């Protein structure tokens, strides 16, 4: 590694040092001269070496073997890929062939027809440490798609998207499944906690990237079902909602059944969805009085002293106080206690 | 379907034409699996002995093993198993018993033939001796795993212990690639133990007739080849799991005496990277659990190892901090022996092993404001990602926490107001103790109530020792803190304590006023942060 100029008769019989070293009986000192070679099989008859680097191992030498392939590979293609094929016939053994067709992939989209089924594989090494690698191996499903770019790649994605259901990185894996549905679902939202909620938000994320009308017509039976992460999960849900309305009677009842749920909040996520409905509907003025005389008696509980929940409701009263400009004079009483008080 | 249509046109070169198919399906239902059945007994009729050969028969378990690997279905499945496991079975014949067997759990999976390949393996078993005699045995490895599993899997109650009395009747007694072969065979007793150590730990008891329990395992880490470093991680973790239980753990101070339970039994270096941590554990509790017919000879070797692992910064971190708590638990046996002054000259080496640990750590605190080893090349483990400052504080938290238990005992092992606050030291036992107040001090540089709460710790292990033998070491390690306390405020806190409405009041703060008077003709010239101390 830092001295290449320094003789090459020593380089004949390096050979004679180091595959001297590949008979031994151990298992680590034999591995060490696997990777003492592939130093120098990557400076300048090399198909022995890396056509059992990749053989039936146990897992003592995870972290030996990969190393020694990761530095093989680049003057591999100098020197094909039936072998890394062969072994497909005969799990634990798949990770090492795994990762030498994750990092140095720009000539791996040759023959991808295996990759398909190895992607069919990855999902049945889906079902532990090594679903990090399963995810790498889903981010290798989208690194292939990105190396080869048919109906297996949707079905792909939806075990991508079960394999999100069954759930950090799931949040970047979801989002590599938005990048993908760009480049059944609504069955399997009303087929299923926290991730059935995570299914939904991806299910407005693959809604994005009329015919939103009626959909939102099946939604309204879906969020009447549903109505902290649901708060979060409805935020992204009235963004799907007020786009469509961006642009007919259907939205005017799924508006009053959030006001029946705003009427069955008088909690703080009630607040928090009448601050998402008036982020882009104009009227709600006819809500808004009961809610003024819940705020009235939330800023009562403010000024009494749940800090978010009452910086929310301030910022719900802000958003009352520019919509009512007939309680204008009970709200600047309030307020001038909120500023009377510490 | 279609995996029909392509399997009756392609009904070593038609083998090759099966496989293929079968692979392609296999990759792509009940009627095609019938089918396929029918078609397995009729590759399984040609050819069944195997005489390891580069043939179509290879490749007819091949296309046996891709029928395996796809999935009266299981009843003619394991009539044909056994089938092919009755010719050719306690002999070298071939791998594809292995898979026969492996067929066999997944039939098991979902009776009158379990029992047969019970007595089947029981007799291979029993005809393992006369192969073992023929070389004076890897199907016998497949049938410990697969028999365990068919038991779990179902009811075993009365044939279990019909079983391990042919369990209790196996090998026990013993070209180099031959007889590699053959300690492979024996390498399959290990996990052929492995299943006897499961058996006589998990619930319940069994039948007990036996004596020579410890002797088939004390044996066997002697003898094993160092090659397969999985085959002795199984085998101590045999010893793992069989070491506790409380009526097997009384069997080993027989014959064994605790003596043949040291490192000598990790012998390769494949085995003396990762097996050490778990070589060590196993008898760190073990050793704890018993505390009883204990020679000092044997005291003395358990506590001469077992800080050559806390001085040692090759194992781990969370290893050093189990064999620095087994010297605290073990005080109950030292400190509870005669007044011989061994209670005493024992208790010194493990003060000296904790101030030699202390000493290690105050030598990477610069280091943080040979430590790479990670440029060289051929990297031999996983590298580790823990940092440095989190551990050594939570290092030195814990060993802080063992220090005052053992000068607790400290107190007890005076030598003949006796035996309660006044003790004798040597000048060889003085000098560890010098060392002890000035690495305590030295490694609160790791630095406000949690390092407060240490100061309390160390300041509380010195007051009970000695008051004769007090005012020799703080008065030897008062300029070296005053130099400490200059960079570090927190550092008062120490002084502080010691006369706080303590029984070193009176002789601390002479010791303390005899000091300042030097360093009054030097408080007007100093700058401010050691004017500011000094007033202090």
């Amino acid at each position: 590694k830092g001295a290449p100029t320094a003789l090459t008769d020593m380089r004949k019989d390096i050979i004679k040092f180091s595959w001297n070293y590949i008979k031994l009986d151990d298992n680590t000192s034999k591995q060490a001269a696997y990777v003492v070679t592939a130093y120098f099989i990557s400076r300048f008859l090399t198909t022995r070496i890396f056509v059992a680097l990749l053989r039936c191992h146990q897992i003592d030498t995870r972290y030996l073997v990969k190393q020694a392939l990761e530095l093989l590979a680049p003057v591999l293609s100098e020197r094909w890929l039936k072998w890394p094929r062969r072994v497909l016939s005969e799990t634990q053994v798949a990770n090492i062939y795994q990762l030498i067709v994750k990092f140095p992939d720009l000539f791996y989209p040759a023959r991808d027809h295996f990759i398909p089924n190895i992607i069919t594989a990855m999902g049945k090494l889906t079902v532990l440490e090594n679903q990090q690698l399963a995810i790498d191996l889903a981010e290798l499903i989208l690194k292939w798609e990105t190396k080869l770019p048919f109906a297996q790649r949707e079905a792909c994605v939806t075990f991508l998207i079960r394999y999100i259901c069954i759930s950090e990185l799931g949040k970047r894996a979801l989002n590599i499944l938005y990048e993908l549905l760009g480049p059944v679902k609504l069955q399997f939202f009303e087929r299923f906690l926290l991730g059935y909620c995570l299914n939904a938000l991806e299910v407005l994320a693959v809604a994005l990237k009329t015919w939103i009308i009626e959909n939102v017509s099946y939604l309204q039976k879906l969020l009447e079902k549903c109505l902290q992460d649901i708060q979060e999960i409805l935020q992204k849900v009235l963004g799907i909602i007020l786009e469509a309305i961006n642009k007919e009677d259907e939205p005017e009842e799924v508006t009053n059944f959030i006001s029946l749920i705003v009427n069955i909040i008088g909690v703080a996520a009630g607040v928090s969805l009448c601050w998402t409905l008036s982020l882009y509907r104009p009227n709600a003025l006819d809500s808004l009085l009961p809610s003024i005389m819940r705020t009235f008696n939330k800023l009562c509980r403010d000024h009494i002293a749940e800090f978010e929940a009452k910086v929310t409701t301030n910022l719900l009263e802000k958003i009352l106080n520019l919509c009512a400009a007939d309680q204008r004079r009970v709200f600047l009483s309030l307020l001038a206690q909120l500023i009377d008080r510490s | 379907v279609v995996q029909l249509d392509d399997f009756a046109t392609r009904l070593y070169q038609s083998k090759h034409s099966v496989l293929s198919e079968i692979c392609d399906s296999l990759e792509t239902y009940e009627y095609f699996l019938k089918s396929l059945i029918p078609l397995f007994i009729d590759v399984l009729k040609e050819v069944p002995v195997s005489f390891v050969a580069n043939s179509p028969e290879n490749k007819l378990r091949n296309i046996t093993l891709e029928i395996l690997h796809r999935i009266d279905a299981l009843q003619a499945y394991s009539n044909e198993i056994v089938d092919t496991l009755m010719d050719l079975l306690k002999v070298e014949n071939e791998l594809n018993g292995i898979l026969c067997m492996k067929a066999i759990t997944t039939l098991h999976k979902t009776q009158e033939k379990v029992h047969p390949f019970i007595d089947i393996v029981i007799e291979i078993y029993s005809n393992i001796p006369q192969v073992v005699e023929e070389q004076f045995s890897k199907q016998l490895a497949q049938a410990m795993f697969s028999f365990k599993t068919l038991a779990e899997s179902p009811i075993t109650m009365v044939s279990l212990y019909s079983s391990y009395k042919e369990l209790a009747a196996s090998s026990l007694g013993n070209n180099r690639a031959n007889y590699g072969e053959f300690i492979i065979g024996q390498v399959k007793a290990a996990s052929f133990l492995a299943y006897l150590f499961i058996r006589r730990q998990a619930q319940t008891f069994l039948e007990p007739y036996q004596q020579a329990i410890p002797d088939i395992i004390i044996r066997l880490l002697q003898d094993c080849p160092s090659e397969l470093s999985a085959a002795r991680k199984e085998l101590l973790h045999a010893t793992r799991h069989i070491l506790s239980t409380d009526f097997r753990k009384m069997f080993i101070p027989k014959i064994d005496l605790l003596f043949d339970l040291r490192v000598l039994i990790g012998e390769g270096f494949t085995a003396y990277e990762t097996l050490r941590p778990l070589a060590y554990s196993t008898v760190a509790d073990f050793i704890h659990n018993v505390r009883d017919h204990l020679t000092p000879a044997q005291l003395w070797k358990s506590v001469s190892i077992y800080c050559k692992n806390l001085q040692d910064d090759s194992l781990a971190l969370t290893v050093q901090i189990m064999s620095a708590k087994l010297l605290l638990n073990l005080i109950e046996k030292i400190m509870r022996s005669e007044s011989k002054t061994e209670s005493r000259q024992l208790l010194m080496v493990i003060i000296d092993a904790y101030t030699k640990r202390f000493k290690m750590l105050n030598s990477r605190y610069n280091g943080i404001m040979m430590s790479l080893q990670e440029y060289l090349p051929i990297q031999v483990s996983v590298p580790p990602e823990i940092d440095l400052l989190k551990d050594s504080r939570y290092l030195f938290k814990t060993l802080m926490t063992f220090l005052k238990t053992i000068m607790i005992g400290l107190k007890n092992s005076n030598p003949p107001n006796w035996n309660e606050t006044a003790r004798g030291f040597s000048n060889e036992d003085i000098n560890i103790l010098k060392s002890l107040f000035r690495e305590c001090i030295l490694a609160l540089r790791f630095f406000t109530k949690e390092e407060k709460d240490l100061m309390e710790i160390f300041a509380t292990m010195f007051i009970h020792i000695d008051p004769a033998s007090f005012n020799e070491i703080v008065r030897e390690e008062l300029p070296f803190m005053y130099k400490q306390m200059l960079d570090f405020a927190s550092l008062l806190h120490i002084p502080q304590f010691f006369l706080a409405s303590v029984i070193t009041s009176s002789s601390f703060s002479g010791i303390l006023i005899t000091f300042l008077k030097s360093k009054l003709v030097d408080l007007g010239e100093v700058n401010i942060i050691k004017s500011n101390i000094l007033i202090r």
